[PDB]
Parts: C-alpha cells; structure tokens; sequence
C-alpha cells in the first residue's frame, strides 16, 4: 500500500509487513537458501585469519577490482584535447560502459565513438570499419582531432592501427592532413592509467616526431605539464593557478577540465576547452617537461626525454607538504620564476591546519587504496599528520613501485606497522580490515561494500569509508575537489579529522551511556 | 555417422588427398560432406560461397540460410568452405568457429563428415575435434623432416583434446615424395598408431588438379584412382583409435639419420 | 506534424556520409497504428554505423549484465580482462534479498583478468583453477555461470569443456556462456545465448524430479529483473489474487526457482524482448503455456491481472476484483494529486526492448503524451506491439545515434525525456527534465500500483522542478 | 641496418633456407639477427627460452630483460624466438605482436646490425603481419617450389604485401626456390613483377647438416651446396629490386602450371 502525500519509494516499502511477509514465503517456499545458522557461520569464518590466508593464496581468481582496463584511460586523456573525439576502434559494448562509467562519476556527458566492430569484422580485420567510422564521426560530429585507441578484440586480432588509419586517408575518407593519433591500448596489459600513458604518447608522437628538426629548447620559455589519469576537476585548476600565481609560463598537455563542467545555460556543448593542437605541436620548445604521475607516464617520459630531449625532473606527485615544496622549487627553478608571497603564506596555512588537529590525526591507522601514485602521494602526507597507513592497496602497482613506497615508509616511525599490496583486490582488503582493523578505509564508492561487511560483524568491528578516489558514484560533487597541492592537502586534511570526529560523536550519541564525551568543543 | 578431421602439412598436397579419399567414398556408394577450415588451401574445388563472405551480405551470421552455403558435387558430395580473413588480417580462427557453430545450430548433419583442418596455431582451429565433433582423424604427411615434425605437433594437440574428450588419432596417411615409405610406418609406431595407407606420386593427379578433379572424377580406370580406393576402403574399415605419444625433436632427427 | 517530421527526419539525415544516409532512413519512421507489420515503417536489429555514437551496450551486458547477473545465489564469472566486470558491477539495480559474499553474490565483481599470457597460451587452465578458488571461498554458492568476453571467442577456450569436467568432478551445476562482445549486434543476441544456456544447463536438471508439490495455480514471473524492486511490487498483487508464484525469472532469482519452473501451470512474461526464448521452449517441452502482461500504470495492471486471472477458476476471478478494489481508492488518490500537476505534457522515450512502449499506458494515466518513441535493439515484433501503444503522427526511431536524438529533441521540445545515463546530462544541459527510465534514476519501484505512486511522484518531481526556470542569467 | 621478412610454404624448407642464408651472411661478416615468428616450426636450432616462456616466468614482458631472450650462436648470429602456447590452443598470432614490440621497446634493433631476419609463419591474421608493418621489414623475401600449393601460398603471401604496401615502405625483394621447376618460378616472378633470387638445388648435405643441428655453412664449408647459400646471401646483399607484387588469379596459375 501507498499513502499519497507519504509516498515510500524502495526504502522503506519493503520493508511494510505484507512484503516482509511475501519475501518470507519466497524464501521458505522456492529458493532453497541455507539456514540462517550456516550463512551466519560462513560469514564469520570469511572474517578469521584463516579464511585470510586461503584468500590470498588465490592466483586465478579476482574479486572485487580496484582498477580498469586500457581504453578508459585513453577516452580521458583524448577528452583533454581541443575538439576531439575519442575513438575506440573494435567492439561497442566497451564503448557504452566507458561513457556510463565516466557519467556516474562526473555527472556529465562523455563523448566517445566506437566503430562498432561485431563478429564478421573479427573474422575480417577491422579495415572496413576504421574507413566507415572515421568517415561519419568527422562528418557528424565535427571534431578537429579523432584519437584513436583500442579494445582488446581488436587487439588480439593485431587490427594495425597505423595502416588502417593510412589506408583510411589514401583512399578518402578523411583528409590527409586531418588528425588522427592513434594508440594501440590492450585490455589485458596494465589497467586505465597505462591506456592514458599509451595515448598521450601516440598524440605526442604524431604531433612531434617528425618536426623535431627546427625545434629549440627552452626558446617558448614555457614549461611543459603532463597530468596523467586525473579525474578530480580541481587537480586542473590548482596546478593552473600555482603556476600562474608564480608567473610561470607553462602549457598544460591534456586539460578535460572544462568539458568535464560545461554550464548548464540551455545549451549542450560536446566540446569545451582543451590542449590545442598548436600546443602539442609547439611542446618540444619547452625548458622542460614535468610529469605529475610519473608512475604512469613512462612511456611518455621515454619519448620526451628520447625524442624532445627534455630532461624530465625526478619529481614525485605534488601531494601533501613536502612533495608541494619540491614541485613547486622545481618549477621555480626551471622557469626562473621565485615562489611568490602567496604561495609562501599558503603554505604556512597548511602548517596551521596541521599543527590545530595533530591531536586527532595522531596515530589513526588507515586502510587505502588508489592508483599507484595517488596512494603514494596519500601515503606520505597521512605520514606528515602522525597518522598510520597500515594496509597500503594498489591492484595495478609493479615491484619497483612497491619498493619506493617502502622506501618512504621505511623514512618515518609512522610508516612502521605498514604492508604494501601490489595485484591484489577489494576481496583481500576486505580480510585485511577484519583480521587486523583500521580506524578507517580512504578509497573509491566500492569500499562501502566492506563497511558494510565489517558492520555486520558488528558496531565495534565497523570501518568508515572516506570517499577519496576514483570511482565516486555515490556521492555528489566530490569530482570538484582538489587532492593536488596544499590546496588539495588542506581538503583532505579538513575530511579526515572531521571523519574522525563525525565517528567519535557518533560513538558519544548514546544518552546516559557513552554521552559523557559528548563534547560541544572538539 | 561418423566425422573425421584431416590435419598435416599443407604444402604436400594434403587437400587434394582429402577430397580424392572423398571422392572414392562417394563412389563406393557413401554419403559424405567436406567443411573446410583450412585458410592456405582450397578443400572443395576439386569435388565442385563461405559461410563468412555469405553471412556478411546477409546481415550477420544468424540470418544466414544453410542453402545460400552447401552445395553438392561429384557423387553427390556435399560442400561448404567456413571462409576466412584476407592474408595479413583478421582471425581465421574465429572463421572456422563460426562457421562450425553455424553449422551445429542449422543442424547441417550422411555416412562421413570431413573437416579439412588447417595449422593448429591457435583454439579454432581445434574445434573439429572437440567433444561430439571429429571422432577419428587422419594426419597427412610424408618423409619430409618439417611434414614430419608438423604430424608430431599435431598429435600433441590430439593428447590434449583426447585426454579431455573423445576423439582419436586414426592413422598417417603418406603423401609419397618418392624419396620414404618405412620411415612413416617408424613414425607411426613411435607414435602408437600407423601408416592407413601409403600414396604413391603419380602424375595424374596434377592432371586432374590442373582441371580441377579429383583422380577419380578425371581417369577412374587410372591406376591412382585404385589406391585412393583402397585408402577409402582402409579408412571405412579403421578400427585403430588411439590416442598419440607425441616424440621429442631429438627422436625424430635421430628416425631421419636412419634413412 | 504529420509530415514535419518526416521533412524532419530528412533535415536530419542530410549530415550523414551517402552509405550511413540509406541505413539509418529505413531505422526511422512515423506511426501509423493501422500498420500491424512494421516491417514496411521500420527496420530493426541491424547492425549500428560505425562513428556514429550508438547507445547500445554488447551480448555480454546482455548475458552477464541482464540475464544471468540477478541471479541471487550463482557466481557469475566475466571470463576475459577486467574492463567488462568492473563496468557493469552493480551498474543495474536488480534487487535482491540475501547476504553478500556469503550466500547472495549479485553486487559482486568475479573476473579471470586476463593477462597477456592468458591471451597467448589461452586460460582454460587458469579457468579451472579459479573455479577450485570460488569453491573454497564461497562453499555456499549454489552454481556457477562462465560469462565470455571477447577474447575468449577468438581464441577458441575450451570453456564448455572446462565446465562440463569441473560441474562432474565438483557436483556443481557450471554454466558455459559463449556470449562474446563482438558477437550480433546489441544485447539482444546476449538475451538469447543466455535463454540457450539456461535451457541447456539448467531448466531440465528436475526433469525427471517429482518431489514438488505443485498446485492448479502455479505460475512464473519471466523477464522481471526487479529494477528497485520491481517485481516484488508486482507478486505482491499476482499472490494477494491468490496465485502462487514460484518462479522470478533473475529479479532476486535463484536458481532452484529455475529449476522448479518447469513444474507450473502458467509463464507470465512481462520482458517480451530477453525472454520469449525460453517460454516458448517451455512450451514445445513442457507445455507450460504463455501470455504477455503490463504492470506499468493502474489501467495496464487492472488490465493484466484481468487476464491472468481468466485464465484460471472462478475463485481466482474473485479475487482479482478483491484486488482491484482494495488499490482503487489508492491510485485514484494519486491520479488526483498529480495528474493536474501533469496533464498535456510531452514525453519522448528510448529505452531498451521493452520500456519505450511499456510506460506509455501509465504516462497517459497521469495525461501525458508520448510524442516519440524509440528502441536500442527491439526485433520487428516489439515495433509490431509498439503501433497500437502509440499516438498517429509521432515519431520512431531505432539504435537512435547521438545525433539524431539531440535534433529531434530540439525540433519537437518534450516537456520530458525518458532514456538512460548516457543522454540523462545532455538534456539537463539543454534545459528538459530527465528521467532515467533505466535505473528509475534510483528510486523505483514503477511496477504495479504501489509502483505507479511512486512513478508520478517522480514524473513530476521533475518535470515540475524550480531548477528549470532558472537555466537562463538575467542578464543573458 | 636492412629488416626482412621470410615468408613461404613451410612443407618446403623455409626454416632451414632462412637459416642457411644467415649463416652465410655471418659468414661474409655480416652482423645478423634472426626473430622467431613461426609456430608450425623451429626458426634458430640450426644457428644455436622464448620471449613469451620467459615473460610468463617474470611475470610480464615488462619484467624481461633482453639478455634473457637473445642468445648468439653460429657466426655470432643473433637469436631469439617469440614463443607461442602449445598445439591447438592460445592464440599465437597475439605471441608474435608481443614479442616484436617488446624487441621494439628494448631496444634490440639499435645495437648496429646489417640484419634481422624475421622467420614468419603463415599470415593467418593480423598478427602473423606484425614483421611487415612500418618501421619493420622493408624487404620480402618468398621461398617457393613448383609444386601449385606452393605457389598459390606464395601469391597469397604478395596479395598481403600489396596491402600493406600501399599503407607504407614495404616491398617484395623476390622468390627463392628450394628444388623444368627451375623455369616455372622465374615466370611465376616475371608475373609478380619481381624475380627469382636464387634457385636453391636440392642436395642431401642439406638434411645431414638439418638432422644434427647445423646449416650447411657449419656442417660443411667446402660442400657445393654451402656455396650455393653464399651465392644467394650475395645476392641478397646486392639486391636492389623491391616491388610491389601483381598478385594473379588462380586461373592464371592453372595456366602457368597447365604450360609446364
Ligand atoms: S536496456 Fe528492457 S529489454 Fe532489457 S537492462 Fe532496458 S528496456 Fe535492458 S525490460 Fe530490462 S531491466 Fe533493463 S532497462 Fe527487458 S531485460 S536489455 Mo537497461
Ligand atoms: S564488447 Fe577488453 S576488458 Fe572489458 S571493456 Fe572491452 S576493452 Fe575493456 Fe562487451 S564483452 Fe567486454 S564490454 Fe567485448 S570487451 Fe567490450
Ligand atoms: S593466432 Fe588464432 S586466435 Fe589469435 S588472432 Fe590469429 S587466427 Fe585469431
Ligand atoms: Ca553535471
């Protein structure tokens, strides 16, 4: 039943005896389920050490990514040039997913194109079908630049991408000189941040290689910003405003940010700001070329510092204090730039935060997860608060990532309970956090699923979320947040010791029973 | 009914011998199919519309009408080509296991069923002997170092099918160089199985090639056209089914430095 | 607007290369409900244009995704790299009762994340070991389903092989779907590779079984995946009519309700599209008959459960008129409140097989229009059902591109769009209030009447919405 | 540093050609190469862990080092071999793209060779066409025989390099026929638009030194037939004839073979 001015939508109608009533009957009655007493007894035996040694002696089975494959990165990196469209030559089912992915995470459109690859066309080769498609996307949609990369059928396949694409010009489908970088970006090597690796290289490469001649370092005088798989809208913005703030003349080599936040005014603009083409073909001008996710941007490293013959700065993801500091010096000192009086007073200001809420910080132990060089960058600034990063989780990290991860841990008492986790997923975390628990988890939307296990353990044995990460799906507006610079470490510090504090005064609500600590200054 | 694969070295005339042992079949009054799956040859041109090329003009693969693909020929010989990618592109193999799925689904099977199966590179081009496919199969070959070697992979692919299913290595067939002949009865004992029959190389099968038959269609009261009889006979009557010990590269250069 | 949409459809069409001009013309039409055969007004389930921003999803969203994903207490194994998994973990709202990890694995992500060398050496081995790894991890699973991605079809694994000697050895039912990507042309074909795998593995496993005890008035919900709790709210009122449902095809299915399905009386389908297969198959076997129903909006349900009810006693009729009164003060409640706040509203809808012409009833029950209609990857018979729900000169369009959508949208101006996540931030941009008529934009239930309450509280939620008049600065 | 591709019928003797013609390459002082890419056969036992065995072992091609997979042999030839999964299973076509462009990123074509040697199997797929996309081989070479599904495999080979001809800098350098045969080929070429490298006679010292191991080069220096491979690695080396093929109808190979 329904009540028209209390309308219940899902939760809590089901909740109504008649439909608890229904469920009941379902279950006695046709789904054969396993008595509460055995689900209730598997449950706290997938909780024990012993379960958890079981689960990580897996070596075929995945549970629970924390990661993507290939493409997606490369939609996003392609999404940061001048009146693009990411294309992505093979199947359209990976095409449908990526723009739904991307949608829930950003609340905005995305604009990608498939050319719609089915079984004869595996059989075939995708010729046909790289002709056609670049032919009507150029046609239909209008872009200036289509960036081509791959799905793994096509990959498998070997559909040679740079003959198809030459074939496709020779025989008029698209002009000669009309743009067309390609990326050859298979599913099954590394995950999404490899796919925006592989991309920006091959637009790199198009741009680039062949007019390296008349090229002249340093004489643009601007320093060249390479982002890597970004998807927090305020990591654009605060890199943009440091530099501008310096002085610094700079050329940011893959910006989404403004057709990832077009205005609603009664308008839909497909394309919105963006790397030029100019941009990208003026970029080996530069003094130099800094990578702010080198740990992902290596093969872009290889063909700037090979081709452009740039010589990138070991420089670490600008990411809580002292990485900032080292970025920004850095910056200062390639450009001939002095760190400004705003950034100074900036800096001073985090040092405040930091020194008004130790108290709360110090010694919270957290469960994490990310791409290897966000959890890096987290890492090392929870290690600035006083805080504990006891279970250090990247699904697509590699060895040598793991060792410099050690390596800043090893520098700090903070980092001493700590373990790091390379190829392995949310299934094994979810262990983790039941045989040895954390305070709280700092990772993506699909971390709530462990909370709520952890809480059906029971209240004691909860762990909160904190929604830092990609993918956030069930929040909104988080996407708009800065993670980047002391911007982005007074964000996150402000969010962690509130979430400590959100969790104490629900652990204090209890009247006459732990309200004693219901304290109003905190 | 009974399905066999036809698997060996293509460069010796392994095709050809398919649909001349075929040919025979039918003369001796068998009802039989030839489905090719090989990429380097041609399996139907002698007894004589893939069902790529035809599933791709009809829309794809689920509009496809078993009519607009078979096709019969000498003795009544029916045939259908899986088709495949042009050279340098594509995936043959996924050619063949669609054309085989095709096949199951349009019910398409009759005394004999015979794949003519190219290089097992990959996993479609095992799928005639996977389980209720191909039960026996046939290796063509001859004394040649790499046709033999080519025989031995191939038996490691039927282990691999045999141990999970049902389907058997029959015989060696000899593909004469005239160079021979006991060095495949060697092989065959090596690995477990034997030599079903010996083709000796007479010209009139290149006679007929050229004109697109088979020995049996050109000159049946031709002395060739009696052994690929006697090869039909032998392969009606097999009741040898084993299942391959495939030998190291070591034993089989050490078979060649005997001859 | 009789033939300004068909000079519209023309204007539309000239942006197109001449090869993708002549394809797409004959996937859009106007309506005509005299026209019983579509087939001369539109053609459907055809292969998209390459570079045409298709919305249509693969055959494995139809299999894993759709069909064999709500399945409540099997593990659905995405065989192939990680991408396809992880994009369509808990994506669909197909509700479920159970506990997670332990007995219920739906919101889940299984994969085997295939690796260059299980491309190469091919993973049948490494698919055998993984199913021991879900044996000792999750004892309490009641099956198991192989979900192929695209590599998996070229490089010729094994699978049902796999299956077959794993299910023996372990006394597991194993369920080898071979519903690859690349394979047709949406997620139709998916629909269908899963009704064949479900028949194939499952459907008969208690065919020769006479343990159940069955009654005359035994039934089945078939294709109800229980989107926000969809079909709930729709047994709810088939067993308040004194049927017993037995059977929920995927929506908080298991798989014994599978199996026992042979063993009813009557199939219900609502999903004509993902589940015709199987009925029909069970009637050439069992001889369980079928009939088609709507429990979208009051008329439609008083409507469905009308017929569904004479297809069995005296008693069962009653009871149906019990029901119908009993929700009749309600609804009516409803229809009261909101369809003032709604009438003459424009609605323009594309949704998948079944929706684009299963809610037109409930949005004219709250006085709206459905001015344009269209389908992902319905066949010709859904486009058949499709021209008495419609109005006369409207427009229909199949595998609608990007483009297209956006300009019939700013020809024709609905007052709202019905359609899924990847329009939903398009619209909104262009200043039209939109629904998602996929995930019900996470509200839901719209099924039956308790359904149909939260529908036109949703509609008009919306439509009504103070954001609207505040697209466009006063200054300009 | 000049890159060729080796394709033809297998059943023939394309393995041991390619490996005698290295042999005496190296043997000119000829700094040589040879890549693997042919599962249906053994591409360096004569000259002597895969790339894809070994990747496996490390983990991922990323963890491979290139010591690990070059090793030298006779003459100092260089050798490596792709890899592939076993009979009738995996997909060895993806093995090759693998392979090659992990050759690509190690920097192996940089070390200052004359040559490399791609040993290529039959162009089933895409990926058996990795040896012949840009920045790869720019010479083709086509070892044949008289015998018709020889040739037509050898038309098949040009109608694949016609197409990725015209997308880039690859071309047809001629046909080498391993033993009126010897007729037959070089109209076969005149009609391709190439030539006939080299008539290859046939000769027992050729299997001697195939069965224990060896090219002939090293099994036999003084043997006729070991100057038989040194006259077609000159010619090799002084080939200046790259085409593209004129691929023709299996009617007009009905007709050139009908002639003979
Ligand atoms: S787009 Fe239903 S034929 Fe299928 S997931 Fe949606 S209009 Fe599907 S009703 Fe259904 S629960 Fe659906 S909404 Fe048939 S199941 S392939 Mo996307
Ligand atoms: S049609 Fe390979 S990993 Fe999964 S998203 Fe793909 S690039 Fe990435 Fe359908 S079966 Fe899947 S979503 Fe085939 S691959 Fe797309
Ligand atoms: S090796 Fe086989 S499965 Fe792989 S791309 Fe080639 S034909 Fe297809
Ligand atoms: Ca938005």
């Amino acid at each position: 039943s329904q009540q028209v001015d209390k309308i219940k939508a899902s939760y809590p109608l089901f909740l109504d005896q008649d439909y608890k009533d229904m469920l009941a009957k379902k279950r006695d009655g046709f789904e054969e389920k396993y008595p509460q007493d055995k689900i209730d007894e598997v449950f706290q035996w997938t909780t024990t050490k012993e379960y958890q040694e079981l689960n990580f002696q897996r070596e075929a089975l995945t549970v629970n990514p924390a990661k993507a494959c290939q493409p997606l990165g490369a939609v996003l990196c392609a999404l940061g040039f001048e009146k693009t469209m990411p294309y992505v030559h093979g199947s359209q089912g990976c095409v449908a997913y990526f723009r739904s992915y991307f949608n829930r995470h950003f609340r905005e459109p995305v604009s990608c194109v498939s050319d719609s690859m089915t079984e004869d066309a595996a059989v075939f080769g995708g010729q046909q079908n790289m002709k056609d498609g670049l032919q009507n996307c150029k046609a239909t949609y209008k872009p200036d630049m289509i960036a081509v990369s791959t799905t793994c059928m096509a990959e498998v396949i070997g559909d040679d991408l740079n003959a198809f694409i030459n074939n496709s010009k020779k025989e008029g489908f698209i002009p000669d000189e009309f743009p067309v970088p390609f990326a050859h970006t298979p599913s099954f090597v590394g995950s999404h941040v490899t796919g925006w690796d592989n991309m920006f290289e091959g637009i790199a490469r198009y741009f680039t290689l062949k007019s390296m001649d008349d090229k002249v370092v340093g004489s643009n005088k601007k320093i060249n910003i390479v982002p890597g798989f970004e998807t927090y809208l305020g990591n654009f913005r605060v890199i943009k405003r440091m530099l501008s703030e310096m002085g610094v003349g700079y050329s940011l080599l893959s910006d989404p940010e403004e057709v990832l936040d077009t205005p609603a005014d009664g308008q839909f603009r497909m394309y919105a700001g963006g790397t030029t083409q100019e941009e990208m073909k003026d970029a080996p001008n530069a003094l130099n070329t800094v990578l702010l996710q080198p740990w992902h941007l290596e093969k872009t490293k290889k063909f700037v510092e090979g081709t452009w013959k740039h010589e990138v700065p070991k420089l670490n993801i600008p990411m809580g204090l002292d990485w900032t500091d080292e970025f920004l010096m850095k910056v200062s000192e390639i450009s001939g730039q002095p760190i400004p009086a705003s950034l100074t007073k900036e800096r001073g200001r985090l040092v405040d935060m930091m020194t008004d809420s130790h108290t709360w910080l110090h010694g919270k132990r957290f469960a994490l997860w990310g791409d290897p060089d966000f959890v890096m960058g987290l890492v090392k600034f929870l290690l600035e608060l006083g805080c504990e990063p006891v279970h250090i989780l990247c699904h697509n990290g590699n060895k040598r990532w793991k060792k410099a991860v050690d390596a800043i841990l090893a520098a700090s008492p903070y980092g001493k309970n700590a373990t790091v986790y390379i190829g392995k997923d949310l299934w094994h975390l979810r262990s983790l956090v039941f045989t040895d628990k954390p305070d709280f988890m700092i990772g993506n939307s699909y971390g709530k699923f462990i909370q709520r296990d952890t809480l059906h353990k029971g209240k004691e044995f909860e762990v909160p979320l904190i929604r830092i990460g990609f993918p956030i799906f069930d929040r909104h507006h988080l996407h708009r947040s800065t993670t980047l610079g002391y911007e982005g470490a007074m964000q996150i510090l402000t969010t962690l010791v509130n979430s400590i504090l959100e969790r104490l005064d629900e652990e204090t609500r209890g009247m006459q029973a732990t309200d004693y600590n219901h304290d109003l200054v905190r | 009914m009974r399905q066999c694969a036809i698997y060996g070295k293509g460069g010796i005339g392994k095709s050809t011998t398919t649909q001349n042992l075929v040919a025979a079949l039918a003369e001796m009054g068998k009802k039989v199919m030839i489905v090719g799956c090989d990429p380097k040859a041609d399996s139907t041109r002698l007894i004589l519309n893939t069902i790529m090329e035809m599933a791709a003009e009809a829309g794809t693969v689920e509009d496809l009408e078993l009519e607009d693909v078979l096709k019969a020929g000498y003795g009544g010989v029916k045939c259908v080509e899986s088709g495949g990618p042009e050279p340098g592109v594509g995936c043959a193999g996924r050619g063949v296991i669609t054309a085989i799925n095709f096949l199951e689904e349009e019910g398409a099977y009759l005394d004999f069923v015979f794949y003519d199966v190219g290089d097992v590179v990959c996993g479609g081009f095992a799928m005639p002997i996977r389980e209720n496919k191909a039960q026996e199969i046939y290796i063509v070959c001859s004394g040649e170092m790499m046709a033999m070697y080519a025989a031995n992979n191939i038996s490691k692919g039927i282990v691999k099918y045999a141990n999970s299913g049902s389907v058997r290595l029959g015989g060696l067939i000899c593909n004469s160089r005239n160079t021979e002949d006991e060095l495949i009865i060697a092989l065959a004992n090596k690995l477990g199985t034997q030599m079903i029959h010996f083709v000796p190389r007479d010209n009139v099968v290149q006679r007929a090639e050229i004109r697109r038959m088979t020995v049996i269609e050109y000159d049946p009261k031709a002395k060739q056209a009696d052994e690929y009889r006697a090869l039909a006979r032998k392969v009606v009557d097999n009741k040898l089914l084993v299942i391959p010990n495939p030998i190291t590269m070591d034993e089989l250069e050490e078979l060649l430095m005997e001859f | 607007s009789r033939e300004e949409v068909e000079s519209l459809i023309q204007e539309v069409l000239e942006v197109y290369p001449e090869k993708a001009r002549k394809d797409r013309n004959k996937h859009l039409a106007v309506n005509d409900p005299a026209v019983t055969q579509s087939k001369k007004c539109i053609i459907s389930n055809k292969k998209s244009q390459p570079g045409l921003m298709t919305i249509r999803g693969c055959a494995y969203a139809g299999s894993k995704g759709v069909v064999w994903g709500p399945i409540k207490d099997m593990i659905h194994i995405s065989h192939g790299p990680v991408g396809c998994g992880q994009y369509s973990r808990a994506g669909r709202r197909n509700y479920y009762i159970g506990t997670t990890g332990v007995n219920a694995f739906v919101t889940m992500n299984f994969t085997s994340d295939f690796q260059e060398k299980d491309i190469v050496f091919g993973g049948d081995k490494k698919l055998a070991k993984l199913i021991d790894e879900v044996e000792t991890l999750f004892p309490l699973n009641k099956g198991i389903s192989v979900q192929s991605e695209c590599p998996i079809g070229l490089i010729g694994d094994d699978i049902e092989s796999v299956s077959k000697v794993k299910g023996a050895e372990l006394s597991k039912t194993i369920v080898p779907v071979r519903c690859e990507g690349f394979r047709g042309v949406s997620q139709s074909l998916g629909h269908h590779i899963a009704n064949d795998a479900v028949r194939d593995w499952v459907l008969g496993k208690r065919d020769e079984d006479t343990t159940f005890a069955s009654t005359p008035y035994d039934v089945a919900i078939i294709g109800d995946y229980n989107i926000g709790g969809d079909a709930w709210s729709s047994r709810i009122l088939l067993e308040e009519m004194g049927l017993r449902c037995v059977a929920q095809w995927s929506g908080d299915g298991s798989i014994s309700e599978i199996e026992l399905t042979p063993k009813v009386k009557l199939n219900l389908v609502h999903c004509y599209r993902s589940m015709n297969y199987i009925s029909r198959h069970m009637e050439e076997k069992y001889g369980i008959p079928w009939m088609e129903y709507n429990f979208f909006g009051p008329t439609k349900t008083i409507e469905s459960l009308r017929a569904i009810a004479a297809k069995f006693d005296e008693s069962i009729q009653k009871k149906c008129e019990e029901v119908i009164a009993k929700y009749k003060p309600e609804w009516e409640a409803v229809v009261a409140k909101y369809r003032p706040r709604l009438e003459g509203k424009r609605v323009m809808l594309y949704i998948g097989g079944l929706r684009p012409r299963h809610v037109i009833g409930a949005y004219e029950d709250l006085g709206m229009e459905v001015v344009g209609t269209g389908y992902e990857f319905a066949h010709n018979d859904d486009y058949d059902r499709t021209m008495k729900e419609m109005g006369d000169s409207t427009l229909l369009y199949d595998d609608v591109t990007g483009y297209e959508f956006e300009e019939f949208v700013k020809r024709i101006k609905p007052d709202l769009i019905g359609s899924g996540i990847k329009e939903k931030f398009i619209f909104q941009k262009m200043g039209i209030p939109f629904r998602e008529m996929h995930s019900w934009d996470y509200s839901g239930p719209y099924h039956g009447f308790d359904g149909f309450a939260i529908f036109a509280r949703d509609m008009d939620m919306t439509l009504n919405n103070p954001c609207w008049k505040k697209l466009q600065a006063p200054w300009e």
